């Protein structure tokens, strides 16, 4: 299994950008797909998650409405659209995806967010 | 004529010896694919 | 998951098995007779090979 996100995101303040998921080696309506924040100076966060078959999400309290999971099946993949986009959300964001429980097993490779 | 008769011969002449070796071109044919 | 039917054996008394150890280990032996159902592929049918497979999943417990 793995999991192909997009190139690195340079996005001004206020704007909102829209990062993929890309699911090569399974449905992507198959697994819950988790989305994590790593900005430096902090540790790593977990922003939410997201069934790309069912619609269902499960938000953090911190990241209420300042993330919005999506998906497609007709490409294997799930968005995260950050709204509100502002210097605090520079950092990485990985899609991870736990199978055997709720630990992270399966990573993306990471997309940098310069605001 | 009678000679135009002989292509009606060998119509089944040529059938009495291609035909029956079609089916048997066709059946080395089929067990080689699905036996894989 | 693809049982697609199934019952217990309770044929002279409930066909279930079980033996505690010293130490808690239980074991639980029950005698199940299933349908389950397998999707079969037919594009070469005489000469198929087919895959069967039974699933046993839980239902109310999650994997924590
Ligand atoms: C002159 C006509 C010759 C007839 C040839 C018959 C061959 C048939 C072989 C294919 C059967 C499907
Ligand atoms: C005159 C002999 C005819 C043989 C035809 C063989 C056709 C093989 C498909
Ligand atoms: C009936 C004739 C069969 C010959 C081909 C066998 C190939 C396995
Ligand atoms: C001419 C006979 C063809 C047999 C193979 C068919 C494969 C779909
Ligand atoms: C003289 C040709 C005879 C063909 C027999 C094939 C079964």
């Amino acid at each position: 299994v793995q999991l192909q996100q997009s190139g690195a995101e340079l996005m001004k303040p206020g704007a909102a950008v829209k990062i993929s998921c890309k699911a090569t080696g399974h449905t992507i309506s198959r697994y819950w797909i988790d989305w994590l924040k790593q900005r430096p100076g902090h540790g790593l966060e977990w922003i939410g998650e997201i069934l790309p078959g069912s619609g269902s999400t499960n938000y953090n309290e911190k990241f209420k409405g300042k993330a919005t999971f999506t998906a497609e099946k007709s490409s294997n993949t799930a968005y995260m659209q950050l709204s509100s986009l502002t210097s605090e959300d520079s950092a990485v964001y990985y899609c991870a995806m736990g199978v055997r429980g709720n630990y992270f097993d399966y990573w993306g490779q990471g997309t940098t967010l310069t605001v | 004529r009678k000679l135009f008769i002989q292509r009606a011969k060998k119509i089944d002449k040529i059938s009495r010896i291609g035909f029956p070796m079609a089916f048997l071109i066709f059946n080395m044919f089929y067990w080689i694919i699905y036996k894989i | 998951a693809n049982e697609k039917g199934a019952h217990f054996h309770e044929i002279t008394t409930d066909n279930k098995l079980l033996r505690i150890s010293r130490n808690g280990n239980v074991l639980y032996s029950i005698r199940i007779t299933l349908t389950l159902a397998c999707p079969m592929d037919l594009k070469n049918f005489p000469m198929d090979v087919q895959t069967c497979i039974m699933q046993l999943e839980s239902f109310g417990y999650t994997m924590n």
